[PDB]
RNA sequence: AAUAAAUAAGUUUAAUACCUUUUGCAGCAUGGACCAGCGAUUAAAUGCCGGUAAUUAGCAAAGUUAAACUAACGAAAAAUA
RNA sequence: UAAGUCAGACGCAAAGCUACAAGGUUUCGCGUCAAAAGGAAAAAAGUCCGCCAGCGAGGCUAAGGUACAUAAA
RNA sequence: UAAUGUGCACCAAACAACCAGGAGGUGGGCUUGGAAGCAGCCAUCCUUUGAAGAAAGCGUAAUAGCUCUGCUUUUUGUGUAACAUUACACUACACGCAGAAAAUAAAAGCCGAAGCUCGCUUGUUCAGUUAAAUAU
RNA sequence: CCAAAGGCAAAGCAAACGGCAGCUGUAACUCUAACGGCUCUAAGGUAGCAAAAUUCCAUGGCAUUUAAAUGAUGUCCCGCAUGAAUGGUAUAACAACUUCUUAACUGUCUCUAUUCUGGAUUAGGCGAACUUUAAAUGCUUGUGCAGAUGCAGGCUAGCUAACAAGGGACGAAGAGAC
RNA sequence: GUUUUUACUAAUUAUAAAAAAGAAAAGCUUAACUGCAAUACAAACAAUUAAAGCAGGGGCAUUGUCGGCAAUAAUGCAUUGAAGAAAUA
RNA sequence: CGUUCUUCAACCAACGGAAUAAAGCUACGCUAGGGAUAACAGGCUUAUUCGCUCACAGAGUUUUAUCGACGAGCGCGGUUGGCACCUCGAUGUUGGAUCACCGCUUCCUGUAGCUGCAAACGGUUAUAAGGGUUAGACUGUUCGUCUGAUAAUGCGGUACGUGAUCUGAGUUCAAAGCGUCGUAAGACAGUUUGGUUUCUAUCUUUGUUAGCAUAAGUAUUACGGCGUUGUGUACAGUACGAAAGGAUUGUUGCACAAUUAAC
RNA sequence: UAAUGCGAUAAUACGCAUGACGGUUCAUUUUUGCCGUGUGUGGUCACGGUAAAACUUAAGAAUCGUCCA
């Protein structure tokens, strides 16, 4: 035991009993627990079933031609691509890079989780239903780069990996849910016009 | 958990066995007047933690002095509490000493460096364990066995109480 | 050195799903599956990893799955998951190949499941979109599935066969005998179709090459040809007929019946036919099942041939005809074995074939009633007990058909066959 | 931990280690609490134990 | 260790060079004032083990070199005649 | 892999040697460092929690905390 | 040493304190130039009985005397080298100090990592088995 | 003193190379041993000198020298381990040799002060060298490859230099000699 | 080494070996062999340790045992040299 | 002449044994390396050393006035040791000169108790670190012995403080002598005589001064530096005491010394 | 296991003779302590072991003594 090599013992063990096995049959011939042996199933308690969410969002139309936006007195909370931001017209958001859409495209965002105003305030909980933002894509971009390095004193270690994280840019045009305040009525045009294409 | 193999199980070759004297819990045997041996011993020799059995009495007095703890006395301080003790209590008094130094220790002289073998005896050492009963007394009356065990308190290192038989 | 005392025991059973590292293994895995219920383990453990390609080729499946139960009903399991597969396709209703539609819908029609209307229309315009780019790179099997797929499912799209056709004629030259064949089964299927230029396409490019169609193909050909051109314009029936005089004794029996109830309609039947086929039909008569013994008396009624004592075909017929209905083969299997509590699947025939064979029966001059062992006694006296049990389908209409069949056979005393 | 109170290197502050403080010990008696429960449930699946164990699904083990 | 991450631009927070050598170095352990140029597992023969091909190789030109191969127990009976 | 390595260190727990000393020395069981960034204890190789592919002004926790410095009763 | 708690022991008077006696055989016998209670031994008995040891101590050459174990009223929780817990002390940061503050939370809750998780980014890991037309 | 181990030579040679003991008893009181006994060796250190340029106990004991003497001179003496041509003991003269003392003299000192010449220091001209990882380079205690300008706590708030001093930068010079 | 007898059950450098076993006493003997060997213990390697079984010639018994000694120490690779025998040239 | 089998022997005991065999000196030394490894200093440890508490036995003999022990515990980092953690591409040795900062375990100058304290001279405990702590003979010394005075001539830490401020007597290179050891080269860890001590200050620390930056003068208060010393004598031969001897007290008086400030 | 066991001629034909009292030697795991492993601010944790060591009350068996209550 005292040496290091490693034992051949189990080795031997199993030349013996196969053997033994390869030319002496066996007395029994069934075993309980196999033949017993149920279906195999998934699991043993009811599935969790999932919690639904509105639609984080989605293409209504598209942009014809150069448009102008004024300011308006209420606001609201959405949330989209893993973050939530606070709102308002004509306001610019930057977000995680977004699939399915194109510049000059107006989008809708369902999640809404506060609409407020100068005169009232509702709450969702989590989501406030039959309330909705309307955004214009404005850009798909590369980041600045960002210089990722890694090093150890003493031991010969060095790594350099430069990165360019991907973006999207919003600009927020419409928010519905709530009127505003008595006086505070946008009597003018504020918005683009919008071609419709997506009919449902 | 006892740590062996399927072999050892079936096939050990320790036929005869002993308990380790470290863990044994036999009650150690009365002091003889053997002469002191000239042969070195391991440091574990001179110590033993166990505690006492839960049956351990006077065995031959009324009274009695116990140790509450375990401990490491030397020849000398046992010659100093037995000159206290016959002292404090009188000539007619009957006294059961049941300890005994008999385990050697060495020692080096200053200006040696270490290892070129063992030292050489130097004095001897008893271990004590706790709940031990160190002396008993007959022949006197309680209020003088107090007054030996305050008497010896301040020469020992370790926590003394009073043991009475009933 | 030794922490545990002991042989090991055995290793803890762990619920576990797919990881993705095996995600290349999910078309392995199905095709392993022998059974419904591991096909479903198959599917749920890979959820999170499935794409288009996997749910076609998993409803592909289930017709390998069933084939293993003919002459029952689909199994539950079988119902349920398909039930499932169903939605997975809806999810990914815009993302499928034109190949892997065809194998769904193959395998969906094989399992007789109705997909839904609006689906269909869904995957018919996969098929066609594009001016039909995609038809271009379907293979000879894609383009069989297409043709035999949609048309098992009822799709009554003119536009969409109409533009289908279209796409698929320059490459009817260069297709094998039997995919030919099946274009042809639709064309016949659908009415719109029955005289436009594809129609005539197909004939045309069939003849050249007939050697190559394989027994069952041959016999829906020769069926279609008839119904399409019954005036041989292209040499086809012509050609088809040749090639059934010379090879009769090799084909399959359920085949020969087939085409020589063909003949028959074409009125080229001859008395030397129809004695030739008589030995050959009273051998393998079990071989046939209800729809081929129909077809077997029509023809043999119509040829003209008589029960002869050497070969009494039409006693035989009846016979096989009573077990069918019957399902006798599986009591008597349970018989030999001694386990007689043995479950019995069937696939009762409906009321309108049990119809037809009591009048071709009636029609063809044998009594039944008067004579103690009459040849057409024991088929009467296993409708009569099975009608017992179904006398809630039976109505004032299929009452009198059968009376006029019973009358006509010599049974009208409202009392059960002697047998 | 380190009991050790000699030596160059101040493992502890001087005067050795540090009395626990109320939340430490309040922490101490939640773990041990979690320990004690867990033996308790495993007490409770051994008294409602089937007759027939249950089969599940596995696809390593249903590929081999 | 003279920078970094931020900011209402007022400021706030994080943060003891590199190399060599060591059980362990901000090291009060070793080397470098700075810039440009020069400066260190290369070639031949032979052997071993993988990969990629030819399907023996070299001369000569119906004949010669090199390599490789060359006896182990002749053991099957599947005829619905 | 016919490669590198054959200078090891400490914590908790034992035994021999030393003086039941040493950040001492010799064996042995587990862990960490060596070759391991991040968080807590003042700075913190070896103790406690825990193993860094990259970016983000989202969320829940571990050890440890919850009148100021300093986030939270 | 101190603080707290437990055990045990004692408003028929516990504990602290004021008010009176501590007698006679006796100054017991012995030793002694002197011993009575105290230079030193034996002895430690008897009586009065409101108390008292042949006086606990200070001293007197012996005396005398005080007060002490024990005595009546009077006002009046205590004791305990028994045990357990907590926190301190037994003498040099020999250049110069661990912040401010501090007589009340192991609480419903919350803070807290490059751990877990959410959004985005990079690399890595071919098969086609069905025929379900009622035509003369 | 030529034995043993060598060298040389005419079988001999020491001013060739070399060596030259120990134990024990004894004289009036004491002490000492003039005087005996024994063992061994080739031979057993003779005269002379001796606290040394040689002495471990040690700053040996006594006398002179000073108010005070680990000093100097003399002297006592088996001297750890003196000794007679690797010479022993003395010796007038001589010595930029080592040691102690006397006379005189003095800033060597109590205790320093003033001053002259030159440099430093101020101005013009001319014009080097050691050294340098990068610097915008405080104190104190704690920490740590175990003695910190750079890490943690407690402190520190006009700015750049000149003349002067030399605690620290484990200050510079020479790949530690021990 | 092996057979027989019984008023015996020890000793070793050290040691709770051993009763169908040993020691002593009596008799006969040379297996303290020739040529091989399955399978294991151990172990970096070299070597080191135990061993059923087969053939030949023997010993004591008369069908069992003997390939030295109760067991655990008494040792030394290769090279070079030497001796007995045998086979070549 | 060569090969095989059966065998043995020698040196391998530094016992895996081979370059056939086979001793020393170096202070005249040289090169390549290590703080992987010693000598000086720092660090860890505290056996030893030193201090305190308990212990009150024993001497004193009423007193734990004073002296003082067996034994046990705790503390200090200054004595003798142990370890090998930092430095070998260099952290200058002992003692002294010069100039210093700090602790108190107090030698003198203070304050308050006890005493086997009449006075004087003392003993011991608690508290107190402002000032002071001498000149010489011997010795390289630290130390130690001695002499004349002094209120008294304390101990320890600071790289056993201090050589980019000085000294070089000892120790520790090359020369030489003596004694002892070695056949010899040589060695002493014994002794004696002789024997080279470099540096122009860049950063920080410190003493002075000028320029520049918010006009000048007077400036309470606050903050920082410095540290208010010692001896003799008179008030008195008085208190005390048999005699002898001989004081206490003071914002005291007077003379002198050191230190500091100027002139 | 009375075809037993023991014996002083010790051989076994003969001697004692299987009961009853007394003294010796050999169950709720008796249930406490203690030990081992894992985890741990050094124990308000878990499981197992003691046919290794201390510790309870029985009942039976093997000798031995005995004119027997
Ligand atoms: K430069
Ligand atoms: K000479
Ligand atoms: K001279
Ligand atoms: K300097
Ligand atoms: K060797
Ligand atoms: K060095
Ligand atoms: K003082
Ligand atoms: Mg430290
Ligand atoms: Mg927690
Ligand atoms: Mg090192
Ligand atoms: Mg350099
Ligand atoms: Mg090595
Ligand atoms: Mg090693
Ligand atoms: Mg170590
Ligand atoms: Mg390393
Ligand atoms: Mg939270
Ligand atoms: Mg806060
Ligand atoms: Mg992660
Ligand atoms: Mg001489
Ligand atoms: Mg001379
Ligand atoms: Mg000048
Ligand atoms: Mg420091
Ligand atoms: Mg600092
Ligand atoms: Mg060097
Ligand atoms: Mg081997
Ligand atoms: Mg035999
Ligand atoms: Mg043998
Ligand atoms: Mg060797
Ligand atoms: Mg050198
Ligand atoms: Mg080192
Ligand atoms: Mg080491
Ligand atoms: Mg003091
Ligand atoms: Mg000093
Ligand atoms: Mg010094
Ligand atoms: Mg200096
Ligand atoms: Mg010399
Ligand atoms: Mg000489
Ligand atoms: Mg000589
Ligand atoms: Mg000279």
């Amino acid at each position: 035991v005292r040496t290091k090599l490693p034992s051949k013992r189990p080795f031997l063990q199993t030349a013996s009993h196969l053997a033994v096995n390869s030319l002496v049959p066996s007395v029994r011939t069934n075993r309980w627990a196999d033949l017993i042996k149920g279906p195999a199933v998934r699991s043993c308690i009811p599935e969790i079933p999932e919690v639904p969410k509105p639609s984080e969002y989605t293409t209504i139309g598209t942009i014809e031609g150069p448009y102008t936006l004024n300011l308006e007195r209420v606001f609201g909370v959405v949330e989209l691509a893993g973050s939530q931001y606070k709102v308002t017209p004509d306001d610019v958001i930057f977000t995680n890079l977004l699939h399915g859409i194109e510049v000059n495209e107006v989008v809708m965002l369902e999640r809404v989780m506060l609409l407020g105003s100068r005169s009232n305030t509702i709450i969702g909980r989590p989501y406030i239903p039959g309330a909705c933002v309307l955004a214009a894509v404005e850009e798909h971009f590369l980041d600045g780069t960002v210089h990722v390095f890694k090093r150890k004193k003493r031991k010969r270690y060095r790594r350099y990996k430069p990165t360019r994280p991907m973006m999207t840019t919003l600009r927020i045009l419409k928010v519905l849910g709530i009127d505003p305040a008595p006086g505070d009525e946008l009597g003018i045009p504020s918005g683009p016009v919008i071609k419709i294409t997506n009919t449902e | 958990f006892r740590r062996r193999t399927w072999p050892a199980v079936c096939g050990s070759l320790h036929i005869w066995k002993k308990m380790p004297w470290r863990i044994d819990q036999a009650p150690p045997p009365m002091p003889d007047s053997k002469p002191l041996t000239r042969l070195r011993a391991k440091r574990y020799e001179g110590i033993k933690k166990v505690v006492m059995p839960n049956s351990t009495q006077l065995q031959f007095g009324l009274y009695g002095i116990r140790s509450m703890e375990s401990a490491r006395l030397k020849d000398n301080t046992l010659e100093a509490i037995r000159r206290t003790i016959r002292r404090k209590i009188k000539k007619t008094g009957r006294l059961w000493i049941m300890i005994r130094a008999t385990v050697p220790m060495t020692k080096k002289p200053l200006g040696i460096r270490m290892g070129k073998g063992k030292g050489s005896i130097d004095h001897y050492v008893t271990p004590i364990r706790p709940g031990q009963i160190l002396y008993e007394f007959d022949r006197i009356s309680r209020p003088i066995a107090l007054q030996a065990l305050r008497a010896i308190q301040p020469k020992l290192p370790c926590r003394l109480g009073l043991v009475e038989w009933s | 050195t030794i922490f545990n005392t002991g042989v090991p025991g055995p290793r803890p059973e762990v619920a576990q799903k797919l990881s993705t590292e095996y995600q290349g293994h999910i078309l392995r895995m199905i095709s392993l599956a022998e059974s419904a219920s591991e096909l479903d383990e198959v599917l749920w453990s890979s959820k999170k990893h499935l794409r288009p390609v996997h749910i076609a080729r998993s409803c592909l499946k289930l017709e390998y799955l069933r084939t293993k139960e003919k002459g029952r009903e689909v199994s539950e399991p079988i119902k349920n998951l398909a039930s499932e597969l169903e939605n997975y396709v809806e999810l990914y209703s815009t993302k499928f190949t034109i190949g892997q539609v065809s194998q769904l819908v193959r395998g969906l029609s094989s399992i007789r499941r109705n997909i839904q209307p609006d689906l269909l229309l869904k995957l018919a315009a996969v098929v066609v979109a594009d001016d039909g780019r995609q038809v271009q790179l379907a293979n000879e099997m894609d383009c069989r599935d297409l043709f035999f797929g949609f048309f098992s499912q009822g799709f009554d799209n003119e536009l969409f066969w109409k533009r289908l056709s279209e796409s698929v004629l320059p490459r009817l030259p260069y297709f094998n005998a039997d995919v030919v064949s099946t274009v042809l089964r639709v064309v016949s299927g659908l009415r719109f179709l029955h005289n436009t230029e594809f129609a005539h396409a197909t004939m045309t490019a069939l003849v050249p090459k007939v050697g190559d169609l394989s027994p069952a193909r041959l016999a829906d050909a020769f069926f279609s040809a008839s119904l399409l051109d019954p005036t041989d314009v292209s040499g086809l029936n012509a050609k088809l007929e040749e090639r059934f005089l010379r090879e009769f004794t090799s084909f399959p029996i359920k085949d020969t019946v087939t085409m020589f109830q063909t003949v028959t309609v074409r009125r080229h039947s001859t008395p030397e036919l129809a004695a030739q086929v008589a030995p050959l039909v009273a051998a393998q008569a079990h071989q046939l099942p209800v729809r081929h013994l129909r077809r077997a008396l029509e023809g043999m009624v119509t040829a003209g041939w008589k029960d002869t004592a050497e070969i009494p075909l039409y006693a035989i017929l009846a016979k096989q005809a009573a077990r069918l209905v019957l399902g006798k083969q599986s009591a008597a299997t349970s018989a030999i074995l001694g386990k007689h509590v043995d479950n019995q699947g069937y696939q009762r025939t409906p009321v309108q074939l049990l119809r037809q064979l009591a009048r071709i029966f009636a029609n063809t001059g044998l009594k039944a009633g008067p004579g103690a062992n009459q040849p057409l006694a024991p088929y009467f006296a296993a409708l009569q007990r099975e009608l017992e049990g179904r006398l809630a389908e039976l109505d004032e209409q299929v009452t009198d058909d059968f009376a006029e069949s019973f009358k006509k056979v010599g049974i009208a005393e409202g009392a059960r066959v002697q047998i | 931990v380190v009991f050790k109170t000699t030596g160059g290197k101040a493992w502890n502050p001087p005067g050795g280690l540090k009395p626990l403080t109320n939340t430490q010990k309040r922490s101490r008696k939640e773990n041990l609490q979690i320990l004690l429960r867990n033996l308790s449930v495993l007490k409770l699946a051994a008294e409602n134990q089937p007759e027939v164990t249950v089969n599940l699904f596995s696809p390593l083990k249903f590929m081999h």
